[PDB]
């Protein structure tokens, strides 16, 4: 997936109270909505426990 | 319009706009002007009914 030319807020996707696992590395998890990129690459696939 | 496709990116929708797909021989009632420009990659849409 591609996230081009779209402006999105990444506080509705920690206030889920739902997923079991969150790691996040290269930037700190709490200044990363104010930091500007160019693009934004998301894959999903499913894995083991 | 075309064959098949593969992969892209980028898909814009907008309002909804209405046509008459009844086809006739008289004279015209409106003109229609548009201006397609690409400066540093940017696509530029100008239009007036
Ligand atoms: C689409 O697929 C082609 C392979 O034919 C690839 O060269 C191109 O980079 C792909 N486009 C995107 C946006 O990934």
């Amino acid at each position: 997936k591609r996230i081009s030319n779209c402006v999105a807020d990444y506080s509705v996707l920690y206030n889920s109270a739902s997923f079991s696992t969150f790691k996040c590395y290269g930037v700190s998890p709490t200044k990363l909505n104010d930091l500007c990129f160019t693009n934004v690459y998301a894959d999903s696939f499913v894995i083991r426990g | 319009v075309y064959s098949s496709a593969n992969n892209c990116t980028f898909e814009y929708v907008s309002q909804p706009f209405l046509m008459d797909l009844e086809g006739k021989q008289g004279n015209f009632k409106n003109l229609r002007e548009f201006v397609f420009k690409n400066i540093d990659g940017y696509f530029k849409i100008y239009s007036k009914h």
